């Protein structure tokens, strides 16, 4: 199905997007996203798929470095970014761990080290 | 032993183009103890290796594509 995507473009409505999400591809999806540089719903697909296969087991934390390699000026429509993050803080020390986290959050915003008292 | 990669491909990356071929990669595995003689680069490729010495010790002969 990945060859069929740049012959695709005269459609690329959401409808697609719902065939795959309901048949679970994780890659496709994943190849998309990188297109329009959304990187919002992509990033929760970082860590939603259990699975790991090709997509995972590289560059675990570099793929988490790679999409938070976005907005390096301002915010730039990662204020939806930041709240995701937060919102499910928790659950991401279980994947990456604790040593690796704290570095990546280093560069990234201090604030969201404040989010560690719950 | 020589090795032969041609980079790596991976989603994280991106394929800007048809990548020159990395140069060949060369070791010298070691029998007995465990550990890496040598890691080097040479110029273009390899034809053939010849690898002969009269004397006590041994030595090896490459040639590339133009010619080494």
């Amino acid at each position: 199905l990945e060859s069929l995507l740049p012959y695709y473009h005269s459609r690329t409505t959401e409808n697609f997007i719902l065939e795959l999400k309901e048949k679970n591809f994780n890659k496709v999806l994943f190849h998309i996203y990188k297109s329009e540089n959304k990187y919002a719903s992509a990033l929760s697909l970082i860590l939603e798929t259990k699975d790991i296969e090709k997509e995972y087991n590289t560059d675990i934390v570099s793929i988490t470095d790679y999409i938070l390699k976005k907005c390096p000026p301002g915010s730039l429509e990662c204020g939806k970014v930041t709240e995701v993050i937060e919102t499910n803080f928790d659950l991401l020390l279980s994947r990456i761990g604790i040593e690796k986290c704290v570095t990546i959050f280093s560069d990234f915003d201090y604030n969201l080290h404040q989010e560690i008292l719950e | 032993i020589v090795t032969e990669e041609t980079g790596v491909p991976t989603t994280s990356i991106s394929v800007n183009e048809l990548s020159p071929t990395i140069i060949n990669r060369i070791f010298i595995i070691d029998a007995k103890n465990k550990i890496i003689s040598l890691n080097f680069v040479v110029s273009s490729a390899i034809i053939d290796i010849f690898s002969t010495s009269q004397s006590g010790k041994n030595i090896t002969y490459l040639l590339t594509s133009e010619g080494v």
